């Protein structure tokens, strides 16, 4: 199972995010796991994650978590993904930075 | 809801940023520069004072399907500020002492 | 609703006017006043006391219109008054510093 | 809820005796004891971590029976533990100035 793990100062907003996400991997049986965290712990939090996610909100800070974890595969979310709270094709992108990151 | 909820959001975002600055504000006060520090506390007020003005159109036309219900994320987005800007204030007046500690 | 809300806003007034009192206690201390600081810091605590009394009151009755939810305004006013509280306290622990840095 | 009621009043609880751990670390400064203080403000930071943590996860998967709407507890709660921690942040900061003082 991995990790997918989504970092904005706002857990509520993306929270929302990955109860959707939650769900369609539960119907596709995507084996990984989902946890949304404030953008302080992108640090600590990101060591254990195969794929960093960081909230539209936070898409300036790209190039200083991509020093901090500079092992793993770090992206923004599509903004209009985001907003619609679109859950499936968040996971899609998710699954996809892991695909692209193991070759 | 769509704006409101991405409005939140950005408040969230601008008011934890708010309080950076003015930890890192307090921080330069630690190595002596108190000129770098004012100039910190001054853009961290005026990120508040954006924060707080659009907090309060967000508090005159108070959104709520019913009555007199309001948006229940005006709270949540009110706790962030009120929270930053009083973090803030404080550390007004702990950076002042540390200039009456002479350092 | 009716007084609930109009009592809200005498707690919002009182919670504000809390603050105020405490930062005006932290002026009095900058110009070297520790008797007027005590003085209104003393008040200011008796202000907030009234204040949370009125509150304990309005968290044991809890109004609610359905089973378990409660008055949403309950919140806000808890808001204001721990933001104030926590103010105050700290406020008076700055006054204390000034105080040991003899001025 | 039953959990997530008996939940909040851990995290209320939790978030109090942090504060708490806080006065007391500050108490323990004030007797010109550095050594206990920056233990109890260890102790106090993990006590705050944990119960963040916690918080975390009810916000990632927010209840609420209907749609967009959350649990109502969930901002009480959070209202408890970011006064705290707000107030353990700026308590350690007071700490350090009495370090400063000399004392």
């Amino acid at each position: 199972k991995k990790h997918i793990y989504l970092f904005s100062s706002a857990g509520m907003s993306t929270s929302l995010l990955v109860s959707k996400m939650r769900a369609q991997a539960e119907k596709y049986e995507v084996p990984v796991i989902i946890e949304a965290f404030p953008e302080t712990l992108a640090g600590e939090k990101g060591q254990n994650a195969d794929v960093v996610l960081l909230g539209p909100q936070i898409a300036y800070m790209l190039p200083e978590i991509q020093r901090l974890l500079p092992n793993k595969p770090v992206e923004v979310i599509d903004s209009l993904l985001y907003g619609k709270v679109d859950g499936l094709g968040v996971l899609k992108a998710a699954v996809a930075a892991i695909k692209k990151a193991a070759a | 809801a769509e704006e409101l909820e991405e409005v939140v959001m950005g408040l969230i975002i601008n008011s934890g940023q708010a309080r950076s600055l003015a930890y890192a504000a307090l921080k330069q006060a630690k190595q002596g520069d108190f000129a770098a520090a004012k100039a910190m506390m001054d853009q961290s007020r005026m990120a508040l004072n954006e924060a707080h003005l659009v907090q309060t159109k967000l508090i005159e036309g108070d959104a709520g399907e019913g009555k007199m219900k309001v948006s229940l994320v005006l709270v949540e987005a009110q706790l962030h500020l009120m929270t930053s800007m009083l973090a803030r204030e404080l550390i007004t007046e702990l950076i002042e002492l540390h200039e009456k500690l002479k350092a």
